[PDB]
C-alpha cells in the first residue's frame, strides 16, 4: 500500500505501469478460458 | 515553464498509479469469486 | 504549529539533504515564561513560514525519487500543505 | 548566455576586486544529464 517498489524513481513510471498491464491483460484473457471451460457452460447446458 | 512544471510535478506526487492498479486487479478477482458464489447459491436452489 | 511539524517531519523520507526537519517553535526564547522576548519568537516564525515555501519547489521536483532512503511519499505533500495553510492563518491573525 | 559571459569577460580591464569574472552557467549541476537538479540551474541563473 506504501512501499518504495511502488512509487519508484521517476515521476513518471511509465514502463512498470505498461508492464503491469500486460501482465493483468494475459491474466484476464486466459482466465476467461478457465472460466468458460470449468464451470460457466456445464451450468449454462443444464438451465438451457 | 518553472511555474508550470512545479505546479504538475507537486500534484504528481498526491497519486500513485500502481497502488491503484492493485486495486483494480483485488477488484476483478472479488467479482469472478462474487460470481462463481452467486452460481453456487443459484444452482443448490434450483436443486432444493 | 508543533504538531503539524512534527507530522510533516514525520511523513518524509528524504535524507535530509534538501528537505530538513523543521525544529520545534521558538527555540531562541522560553515563550512559557512570564516576559519572554516576542521578536524572537515571531522571526522564528517567519522563518518556518519562509522554509517551508523554500522547500515548496524542492517537493515539485522530478527527481528528489530517487532510491530507498532518498524519496518523497503521496502523504508528505499534504502535510505540508497543511502546515504552510496553518503558517499563513496564523501570521495573517498575529500581524495586527 | 555562456558565449556572451565569455565575451564580457575578456572585454574588462579591471582587477578582479569589484567587476569579478563571471562563472559559467550551471556550477552546481550537470544539465547534459538526463535528470538534473533543475532547482540548482535556476538558482545559478537568477545569481547571474
Amino acid at each position: 500500500y506504501l512501499h518504495w517498489d511502488t512509487d519508484l524513481a521517476t515521476n513518471d513510471e511509465d514502463e512498470a505501469y505498461y508492464k503491469a498491464k500486460l501482465d493483468f491483460a494475459i491474466e484476464t484473457y486466459a482466465k476467461i478460458l478457465f472460466n468458460g471451460e470449468v464451470w460457466q457452460e456445464p451450468l449454462a447446458y443444464v438451465q438451457n | 515553464l518553472r511555474a508550470d512544471s512545479i505546479a504538475k510535478n507537486l500534484e504528481a506526487q498526491k497519486s500513485d498509479v500502481l497502488v491503484r492498479q492493485l486495486f483494480l486487479e483485488r477488484a476483478t478477482a472479488q467479482r469472478d469469486t462474487l460470481r462463481v458464489v452467486e452460481a453456487i447459491f443459484s444452482t443448490s436452489a434450483r436443486y432444493v | 504549529i508543533n504538531l503539524l511539524i512534527d507530522a510533516a517531519n514525520a511523513a518524509n523520507r528524504t535524507d535530509r539533504a534538501e528537505i530538513e526537519d523543521y525544529a520545534h517553535l521558538y527555540t531562541q526564547t522560553d515563550i512559557a515564561l512570564e516576559t519572554p522576548q516576542l521578536a524572537y519568537a515571531f522571526q522564528d516564525l517567519k522563518a518556518l513560514q519562509a522554509e517551508v515555501d523554500a522547500d515548496f519547489e524542492w517537493l515539485g521536483e522530478f527527481g528528489i525519487d530517487q532510491e530507498d532512503g532518498n524519496y518523497v511519499q503521496r502523504y508528505h505533500l499534504p502535510a505540508v500543505e497543511a502546515l504552510k495553510a496553518e503558517v499563513d492563518a496564523r501570521v495573517a491573525a498575529i500581524e495586527p
